[PDB]
This record gives structure tokens, C-alpha cells and sequence, in this order.
């Protein structure tokens, strides 16, 4: 999984994708 | 009385999205998330 592969999904779809891993404002910052 | 204004006009893509600002059956998008309500009002949500 890369950078191409995050802007295509959803922020909802990455959000599910690494809820348990991070904590949502890495995952904002992705 | 901007949604009917605008469809008076025949501004139809904003009339759609005054009418969003309202009521929108596809539900809402909150901090990228979706709503379990469907009506933008809560006095319209619940009948007060």
C-alpha cells in the first residue's frame, strides 16, 4: 500500500483501513 | 424560500444543494464519516 493507493479510497475506507494501527491524525496526514 | 426561488429561476444545481442543506435521503458526510439521520433540522428529526 502506497500513496497512489491511499488517494483513490475514501477517507471513510482509509479510516477502516488502519483504525487500530493509528489514531486518526496520521491518518488525516496521510 | 431559497430552494424555491432558485426553482423558480431554474438554478438547478444549486437548488439541489439548498435542498441538500435540508433533506438529503443519501444520508450526510461528517468529518468524512457518514450520519445515521437523513434530515438536517432537529426540530425535524424530532416533531417539536
Amino acid at each position: 500500500l502506497l500513496l497512489t493507493n491511499i488517494s483513490f479510497m475514501s477517507f471513510s475506507e482509509f479510516r477502516h483501513r488502519t483504525s487500530g494501527t493509528l489514531t486518526w491524525r496520521e491518518t488525516d496526514f496521510l | 424560500m431559497v430552494f424555491q426561488r432558485l426553482l423558480q429561476e431554474q438554478n438547478f444545481t444549486e437548488s439541489t444543494r439548498w435542498l441538500r442543506y435540508i433533506w438529503n435521503p443519501a444520508g450526510y458526510s461528517v468529518q468524512g464519516e457518514m450520519q445515521d439521520y437523513y434530515w438536517n433540522v432537529r426540530p425535524l428529526e424530532e416533531d417539536t
